[PDB]
């Protein structure tokens, strides 16, 4: 009973967190990349 | 006459920035284009 | 180094605002219109005022301190030189400019106003003909983030160069430096100041390198299932023979951020220490500088 | 009067590019360290 | 025999293709991001 039910919990903790790791890379690469577009629009404001 | 020369460069530099702006404004489209099917694939598991 | 020390004493004793330590380059001075040899002829009084945004009213002129070094400017921070032992810290060459801290006008819940100007005035003689005014916007002074993470490879080199030099000196070493060279060797290329200026990494990019690391080490574990800073201080107190508060801050963390000047296209360097009350220092007073505007 | 303004504005944003060029030099960096600890995770 | 050998082939087709999906995001986000550095160096050439 404890052999098959706990060995799958290895792959439970892996799959539900890889769903979470790619969500931060959606956010942290848009809250960083918009600063680039913030900087480039600022340079045109100087001109 | 120095005004006419430098205003020709001000409007020429504004075109290359908008070339650069529209090049890098397509990047937030891609993050929400490439990663969203990959999120769907991990949900299949 | 002394020009940054003697300014924070003026800022500690209240003369709310902020303070940004700035290294001007030599070529930024050249394009600003001053002769470089006139400054060579070690503190130096420079009058500094701050101007507002679209108002006209300004702070009256206050005297601050300066020191021009024809040398490596940035390398004088990172690798200081004992006059007794000149070959202690090998370093690379760089340009050399003055050191001037610059005041920044704040608010409560401190948000600096961009498009307002903090102004210099370098006076190398008598008369108005021998004086120029260099301007600094608040867009110009303040970068987003410091780069203390780029300093981590430097102190680990100064630990090596003490172990190399005392072993090179041999039996003519002072006995205090004989001990500290052994203990630093158990705790384990010239110091190039151009590598920290061009290293692609800040602090917040390095703080994100912890959260990407710790959360990835966990799942990859699921697939299977007298400090060294103190010993440096007894090296300098033995090889040279004194404290020298110039050299106290060179042994600690120094963030060296590269910037550019809007007037003359040349570079200048924004510097923050670890034991510094001014901006970027880890002992700072609230409220801090924020780029909300 | 206008030349003295128009010249100083052009030299201004010339400096702001190199602040942005060192700022936008991390985009080929910031993609690499986010994908590689997930590739070895799958592999 | 066919129960356990074919149920793992579900997780075979998933793992060897997630190795491939992240390889394109290495390439397609460098053959796109270098155009940004191409554009920014071009703007300095105008100055």
């Amino acid at each position: 009973q404890r052999t098959g039910r706990s060995a799958l919990a290895v792959l439970i903790r892996a799959c539900y967190r890889l769903q979470q790791q790619l969500q931060r890379t959606r956010r942290a690469l848009l809250h960083h990349s918009d600063a680039v577009l913030t900087s480039l629009h600022h340079v045109r404001m100087l001109l | 006459e120095q005004v006419v020369v430098l205003q020709a460069q001000r409007t020429a530099a504004a075109a290359a920035l908008e070339n650069a702006a529209m090049q890098a404004a397509e990047l937030p489209v891609d993050i929400e284009r490439r990663l969203r099917p990959i999120e769907r694939n991990v949900h299949e598991i | 180094m002394n020009a940054h020390l003697a300014n924070e004493v003026q800022y500690d004793l209240g003369h709310p605002s902020s303070l940004v330590h700035v290294i001007i380059s030599s070529e930024c001075l050249a394009a600003a219109g001053i002769p470089l040899a006139a400054l060579m002829r070690a503190n130096f009084q420079v009058e500094i005022q701050t101007r507002a945004h679209a108002t006209g009213d300004c702070t009256p002129w206050c005297t601050a301190f300066a020191a021009y070094v024809p040398a490596d400017a940035v390398g004088e921070l990172l690798a200081p030189v004992v006059p007794a032992h000149p070959g202690l810290l090998p370093r690379a060459s760089s340009a050399g400019g003055l050191f001037v801290s610059l005041p920044v006008v704040c608010d409560a819940q401190g948000v600096y106003d961009p498009y307002a100007v903090a102004a210099l005035r370098l006076a190398w003689g008598s008369g108005a003909s021998c004086a120029r005014v260099i301007l600094f916007s608040y867009d110009e002074l303040v970068p987003p983030n410091t780069r203390y993470a780029a300093d981590s490879t430097r102190i680990m080199r100064v630990c090596r160069h003490l172990c190399r030099y005392v072993a090179l000196l041999g039996a003519a070493a002072p006995p205090a430096a004989k001990e500290a060279a052994a203990h630093l060797s158990m705790g384990l290329p010239p110091i190039s100041p151009e590598e920290q200026l061009t290293a692609p990494g800040g602090d917040t990019t390095a703080a994100q390198d912890v959260s990407i690391a710790q959360e990835n080490e966990e799942i990859l574990a699921l697939v299977q299932r007298r400090s060294l800073v103190e010993w440096l201080d007894r090296g300098w107190e033995a090889l040279a023979g004194g404290d020298r508060p110039d050299w106290l801050w060179s042994r600690r963390s120094i963030s060296v951020v590269l910037r550019h000047h809007y007037g003359t296209k040349q570079r200048f360097v924004v510097v923050s220490y670890e034991n510094s009350v001014a901006w970027g220092g880890r002992r700072a007073r609230p409220p801090l500088l924020s780029s909300a505007l």
